[PDB]
Parts: C-alpha cells; structure tokens; sequence
C-alpha cells in the first residue's frame, strides 16, 4: 500500500553481495530506460503503484485523475508515485516499457494483459511480454518483470 | 482560416485571465512534452485541428482530411505561406483542442475520426476520450478537448 | 544580490535566482513605504 | 553567466517592467514574512486550557477537585511547486522576423523571447493573485476543473471555520438587508485580545456603487460608506477602516482585522515567477522555456473573517 | 478514531470564549478526579480509549491485555492512551469514574450499560448514569458525561 515500507526497520542492511538485490517494491521506474521516453504526472486516486492506470472523471468542479485498472480504458502504466503531493507518473500505452509491475494472484515468454485492477494476469487487447519468473514480496503481492510496447489488434 | 484575428476593428481590453484559450487560433496541445515527434508534410485543403491521412499518386505524398481505418495523424500547426501542416503521429498521444462534427459531445464521450477528420461519438479504431464540452466558437466550427493514445 | 543595482555580474544561475527573490522582495518593500491608503 | 546565457541577461533587463501583484493591498507590510522552501510543509504549536465542570466547593473534607484540561493543535502549511512551458523564437534567428514596427511571426504567433516572457510573468502573476483571493486555482470563468491541491491550503474566501453570511436574492438591490446582514456577521466577529487595529474590507464593483448612495425619506451629507465605516470602528475600537474594490469577487464581500496576530501570509521566497534553466532547442528557430512559481502559506485565526454573499436570483 | 487528531489542522484556535470549549476528543480522563484514585496500566489491544474495557488472555506467550468490549466481561474503564508504548490507563470498576465516554450511535438520568464493543447503550449490571446529552465529534463518533459507580444487583 505504500511505495516504502511503512514500519522502519531495526537491522542494517548489509552490503556486500550484488546479486537479487532489486526484487524490491522501492524499485521505482524501468530496468531500461531511455532518455527519450514521454512522462507524464497526474492526480492519483487510491494507490495505483506499479498498475495500469485509467482515466477517471469526476463531477467537474476538479480535474481528471488516474485510478487503477485495464481493459478497454487503459491509458498507461504508472512507475512512481509522490505521496506528499499526491502525483502519480504515468508512462503513456503508446511508449514501450520495461519493468516490474504487479501480477495477479506464469513462465516467461507468456502473453499478459492488464485486469479491472490493473494486475498483470496470463491471457487480448494489450502487447505485454512476461520476462522473467512471479517474484513474491508479501503473501497477497507478487512482481513480475515484463515489456509492454503497445495494443494488439 | 487560421488566424482571423488580423481583421479588428478595436484594441482588446487586457485584463481578464479566464476563457481565454479556447480559440481557433490556439495553435499546438495544452500539454506538450519535449519527447513529441513532430512531421512536416505538404497538405491538399485545410486538415488543420484535424485527423489527417496520406494520399500518394508524380509527386510526394500529402496529407489531407480524414479519418476512418485510413487515419494516420493529427493535423495541430500549419503554416499557409509553406502550405505545410505539422504532424503528431497515431504512435504518438496527443491532448489539445480538436474539430468535432456537432456540439453533442460531452466529458466520458468516447470519439472517433470521421472521414471528415472531425471528432464524432461512437467498434472504435482510436482511443479517443473528449475531456470537455463541445465549445460553439463558431456557427459551424465546434472545439473540444480530446485525449488521443494510440488505436485500439 | 540584486537586479535593481547596476552593479551585479551573478556567477551562475543560483545567484541569478536569488538575485530574483531579492529583488522582487526590494521591490515589495519599496511598495509598501511608497504605498498611501 | 551574462556573457554565456542570452536569456538571462534578457529576463534581468526585462525584469523591472513586469508590474507589482495587486494581492499586496490586502495586507499590512507586517502581514507578510517570506519563507525559504519550495515544495513541502511548516508546522507550528499552539496550546489551550479550558474547564471541565463547575468549580468546587471548599467546604469540610472532600478530595474530588473539578479539573482544568489542556490541549495542544499542531497547524500546518504547504507549499507547492508549479510550473509553465512558453514557446517563442530562438535569439540567433530575430533577424529574419524583424519588421517596421514589430519583431516576431504574426502569421504564426511567434514573439521574442523576452515579450514572451513578460506576458508570460504577467498571466502567472495574475493567476497567483487570483489564488490568494479566492483559494482556488482555475481558469475556467465558472470556476470548474480546478486544481486539486493539497489540503492546508486556503485562501481568504474560502478559509474554514469563519463567519458566512447569505444575502436573500429578494433582497439583492437591498442595501438595508445588506447592512443588516452586514451588522449580524460583525456582531458574530471574534477579534478578542487583538481588537484595536486596523480592518480592511473588500467589495466587488457593484456592492461598491451601492456602497456610495446616501443613507436612507433619504437622509444627508451621510453615505452607507459612513455608516458602514462607522460600524467597523465601533468594533475596532476607532481604528482605520480600509475599502477596496476588486473585479475577481463577485456579489461577496469581505472584512477582516489587518494584525499579524489573526491573519498572517508567510509565501515562499519563490512564490513569484522564476525562468528555469532549461530551454529546449531544435534545429529550427523556435524555442522552449520554463517558468516556475510557489504557492500556498495563507494562515488565519478562526472566525475572523467575514465573508458575506449576496445571492443573485 | 484516534486520541489526537491524526489530521493536523490548518488554523489558529481562537482563545476567547470560556464556555462549551471542554467537548474535545482530547480530553482525557474525568471532569472531577480525586487524588485517592487506583490507576493501573496495561497493554492496549486495538482502540479501547474511552471504552470500558475488558481482560483478553492469548496463548500464554504473552501477558494478558485489555480490549474494548462490556456485558458480565467488563473490567474497567480506559481514560487515557499512551500511544508509543501502546499503553491504555484503566481504573478499575471498583472505583467510581465520572467523565466523557463513547456512546452507541439519551437524555440526563437515562440509565446507560455498556455493549460488546465498549460503547455505552440506553437500558443491567453496571450501574451509569447519563448526566447529559450525546455530543457529536464525528458521523459515527457520540461521547457522553457519565457517571460510572461500580456494577448492580441481578
């Protein structure tokens, strides 16, 4: 529910191997990303870190904001979140990314599409490529790193 | 055709801030990002705030009004004196104010491009989601603010 | 550091900046004393 | 920095040409005190006691005391970061746009850098003092799609916990009602300790042309500006009493105490627009530049403010 | 549902008025306190402040804690909360409390129990009495002065 983990620990960490060291869920962003990539921010209703987001609307007094989900209404993928002021980087369906993203409660090489909640889930409507194995990070939260570069016909 | 403004009979009093924008003569997106790949392309009528699709025949091919299964980008400068439009490719998303075919369209209206190259609401080829209200700027000419990412 | 004197070469654009502030605060000072209700 | 960045030393040549914020008539010049920080929070602590029952009898023996409780507010602001993109022509290129009377693209409305810049400055500013009137932060004239902002962050119309009074709209052209309503919201005024100052009020033009009419079989050489003023310094303890006119209210009028104590504004040393250093360049001769502002620090005392609305149909 | 509140408030608090100015969440323990009163501390399971509360055994890894909750379970009432230490003040219903606590979501002498989940209810065996009317802190948030003199007969 939170981009860092939210109890503060009471061991140092030790540094000194260098391998399996970002299956995090701090790891914000891509594993690969370029210096041209298109990023965008908005206003993040609910929590919809490492999720597919989908435009959501409002009575109109305020603006338009991003909600967890997929489907028919997805419009990106969000990598980060600013929690003090609330925004949300949302990577746009139309720019291919590379990174960890939620998956559902899968082999690599698998087709994935984005559910109603915007979990990754083995498969329609949305190109996305497993890369690697389910990594499990709490009992109900699993990662996966995969491409998504675009929509199927 | 692009900017009338030439033509006034008085100065404009300089004052308020708000309602301002939405104008035919408001050229680009309301957000823009450095990233955008931008194409200049020679164009046969007035594709401008519209979807604009290629026509080859000899000469270079061109760009013209339209839409449908042939879309293949967003019309949002042109310069008449060049006769060139500046292009915002299907790949590529876009946001800014765009020609509708009538002022029934609403905020959540999901839009498609017509062979006209004007936004009309709804299967769907583009996704396309009208943010505003149908703005009647002119007796024929009606603005509205649209989101387009990618086809579906 | 500020704009209103002729006489501040800024090294870099932090100094630019703050020159900035520092001028538009002059500038609300001197508003304010040359200010009659 | 001059010599390697034409840009700079444009927005400093420029910079004295850009005219003072309106909101800085709403304010004393002890009201205002800068704060250095961009995006974040300041916190502050406040205490209060208060009585928990009747006090106790002394009388013979007894050992349950009434008790005095205590309790402690933490107040917070923040302060937010907001920025612009402007196009405008690149320097190296005014040459080929220069005319008789005028520099840039009218065909395709392009300016120089340094116009560009200015009307720029001026919307921002505009849009600032707008912020700090009302709150709010819109450029819809239906004051729809705003900004969501972070909470803790208020303007003078909109601040919580203040007086609120309602004009009936059959009574809008009355100015008897309105004075009524305006002596009920006085009356319901809390100023305490820090009485003895100064108020300032705040009307919109209609308001402020009804103001002027004489009082009323009319009477004479007395106007409701008078009566009004007079009002006020019976409760300021005959202080000054400050009338202002601004074109962004709309049938609201505004009255509030001009001491430090009650009503306090610590904006940030960056609230007003800033050129960043970053400017996109192409091969063609247009250009990009950003511009960045800071908003937020409005802090009040409770029910000190009177915000009365004039309902209209 | 928390003794301060968790939201930090964005004005001034204006001390003027010395009346009404006493109906606060904050306000921890009891209107009239006497200097000869038995308080003891436990560990706090959940939120019990301003509930009565009861004992609540584990597995016998642990020590006993105390809980929100009433009927023929109850052992005290909780006045306080140290929330660091996750600490909850109780006086025993030995001892006679008179103070503010949550009401079920009432009028002055209307006899109040206390339900299972530590909320006090218009009427058994705990002898409380309402000494004013329900007072509203939030939609699902009631507190009430009462008086708490041990438990009662049948």
């Amino acid at each position: 529910l939170m981009k860092n983990p939210q109890q503060d620990s009471g061991l140092l960490s030790n540094s000194i191997d260098f391998r399996d060291q970002n299956l995090i869920f701090s790891n914000s962003g891509g594993v690969c990303t370029s210096s041209k990539d298109k990023i965008e921010n908005y206003p993040a209703k609910g929590y919809p870190y490492k999720r597919g987001v989908k435009l959501s609307f409002g009575d109109g007094t305020t603006e338009l904001e991003v909600e967890a989900g997929g489907g028919d209404d997805l419009y990106g993928v969000c990598s980060d979140i600013d929690e003090f002021s609330g925004m949300a980087t949302v990577i746009p369906i139309t720019n291919n990314f590379t990174g960890y993203l939620t998956l559902k409660k899968v082999n690599p090489g698998d087709k994935l599409n984005f559910n109603q909640h915007g979990e990754l889930e083995k498969v329609k409507s949305v190109n996305a490529i497993a890369l690697s194995k389910a990594h499990k990070l709490t009992e109900d939260l699993f990662i996966v790193l995969a491409s998504v570069f675009g929509n199927r016909a | 055709m692009k900017n009338p403004q030439h033509d006034a009979s008085l100065l404009s009093n300089s004052n308020e801030f708000r309602d301002k924008n939405v104008e035919f003569f408001a050229s680009g997106g309301t957000r823009t990002s450095k990233f955008d790949k931008l194409e200049n392309h020679p164009f046969l009528g007035y594709p401008y705030k519209r979807g604009v699709k290629r026509v080859i025949q000899h000469y270079e091919p061109h760009v013209e009004a339209g839409g449908g299964e042939d879309l293949y980008g967003i019309c949002i400068d042109i310069d008449e004196f060049s006769k060139t439009a500046t292009i915002v490719p299907i790949t590529n998303n876009f946001e800014g104010y765009l020609v509708a075919k009538d002022s029934t369209v609403k905020v959540k209206d999901k839009l498609i491009f017509n062979k006209d190259g004007a936004l009309e609401k709804v299967k769907a080829t583009i996704n396309a989601t009208a943010l505003t209200d149908a703005k009647q700027i002119s007796n024929e000419v009606y603005l509205v603010k649209v989101a387009v990412f990618g086809n579906k | 550091a500020s704009l209103l004197d002729s006489n501040f070469v800024p090294i870099n654009f932090t100094e630019f900046v703050q020159a900035i502030s520092n001028t538009y605060k002059q500038r609300r000072i001197q508003f304010y004393e040359n200010l009659k209700r | 920095l001059f010599d390697e960045n034409y840009y700079a030393k444009a927005v400093a040549n420029i910079i004295g040409e850009v005219k003072d914020p309106i909101m800085y008539k709403w304010f004393s010049p002890d009201q205002i005190e800068d704060v250095d920080l961009q995006m974040g929070y300041q916190k502050t602590v406040k205490w209060d006691a208060f009585l928990n029952a009747n006090p106790t009898t002394i009388a013979n023996e007894v050992n349950t005391i009434s008790t005095i409780g205590f309790s402690s507010e933490v107040v917070r602001l923040n302060y937010l970061k907001l920025q612009y993109k402007f196009r405008h022509l690149k320097q190296t290129s005014e040459k080929f746009y220069t005319s008789d009377s005028y520099i840039g693209d009218i065909n395709n409305n392009l300016l120089p850098f340094a116009q560009a810049y200015k009307l720029a400055s001026s919307e921002i500013i505009k849009l600032i003092n707008h912020f700090v009137l009302t709150g709010t932060v819109s450029i819809q004239k239906d004051g729809k799609n705003q900004k969501r902002l972070l909470p803790n962050m208020y303007g003078l119309l909109n601040m919580p916990e203040q007086i609120k009074e309602e004009v009936a709209s059959g009574d809008k052209d009355k100015m008897d009602k309105i004075f009524e309503k305006i002596e009920a919201g006085l009356s319901k005024l809390e100023l305490g300790d820090e009485f003895s100052t100064p108020m300032m009020v705040i009307v919109d033009p209609a308001t402020s042309l009804k103001l002027v009419k004489p009082y009323a079989a009319a009477s004479s050489c007395e106007k409701w500006e008078d009566v009004l003023i007079q009002t006020i310094k019976a409760i300021n303890n005959r202080e000054d009493v400050y009338i202002e006119t601004s074109n962004l209210l709309k049938h609201k009028i505004l009255i509030y105490p001009l001491n430090s104590e009650l009503i306090k504004f610590k904006p940030s040393k960056y609230m007003l627009p800033t050129p960043n250093e970053q400017v996109d360049k192409d091969s063609t001769d247009v250009a990009h530049s950003y511009i960045d502002f800071v908003l937020g620090g409005l802090l009040a005392t409770r029910k000190t403010i009177l915000q009365v609305n004039i309902k209209q149909s």
